[PDB]
């Protein structure tokens, strides 16, 4: 399961130059990697709160696991955008 | 710009994050974080793709563009299965 | 291979296959 292609696609081409051109086929393929992006730190996130017998993975789970997987400097952005979000 | 973020659907995120085998309960605050954090993998990602773009003088940025990337950077190195 | 990765990415491949 993956996130709409069309959010996707609106993503990579603010990141391109106006100009620029994103073939089909890769848009399908940040497609797999977004999935595998949100897969990979929710696995990490998961195996320690189960560890410490703890039955919900919460937001400073994933964080922490961003951060150890070395996503650090994602950490600042994704805080703010929570406060903002239900400030 | 974080409105953006706002279009990305909630439930699908939790969907994927559900797959894990070691996963029942997840926090609303979850699928929220990794919207974003969606946001700035992909932006990256495709940056650091377009750098291989242009170097191959092409204005279309292609699968094995996103591959280069991924094996140029450390951080993307979890990829390495997913695009060969 | 990234240190800090290559033990969560050996155990995603386990959990893939699967
Ligand atoms: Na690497």
């Amino acid at each position: 399961i993956y996130l709409p292609i069309a959010n996707v696609a609106r993503i990579m081409k603010n990141a391109i130059p106006q100009t620029g051109k994103i073939a089909k086929d890769a848009k399908e393929c940040v497609q797999e990697c977004v999935s595998e992006f949100i897969s990979f730190i929710t696995s990490e996130a998961s195996e320690r709160c189960h560890q410490e017998k703890r039955k919900t993975i919460n937001g400073e789970d994933i964080l922490f696991a961003m951060s150890t997987l070395g996503f650090d400097s994602y950490v600042e952005p994704l805080k703010l955008y929570l406060q903002k979000f239900r400030e | 710009k974080d409105f953006r973020v706002q279009e990305l659907p909630l439930a699908r995120i939790k969907k994927i994050m559900k797959l894990d085998e070691d996963v029942k309960m997840i926090s609303a605050e979850a699928p929220v974080l990794f919207a974003k954090a969606a946001q700035i993998f992909i932006t990256e990602l495709t940056l650091r793709a377009w750098i291989h773009t242009e170097d191959n003088k092409r204005r279309t940025l292609q699968r094995n563009d996103i591959a280069m990337a991924i094996t140029k950077f450390d951080q993307f190195d979890f990829l390495i299965d997913i695009v060969p | 291979v990234n240190a800090k990765q290559g033990h969560r990415i050996x155990k995603r491949r386990q959990a893939r296959a699967k």
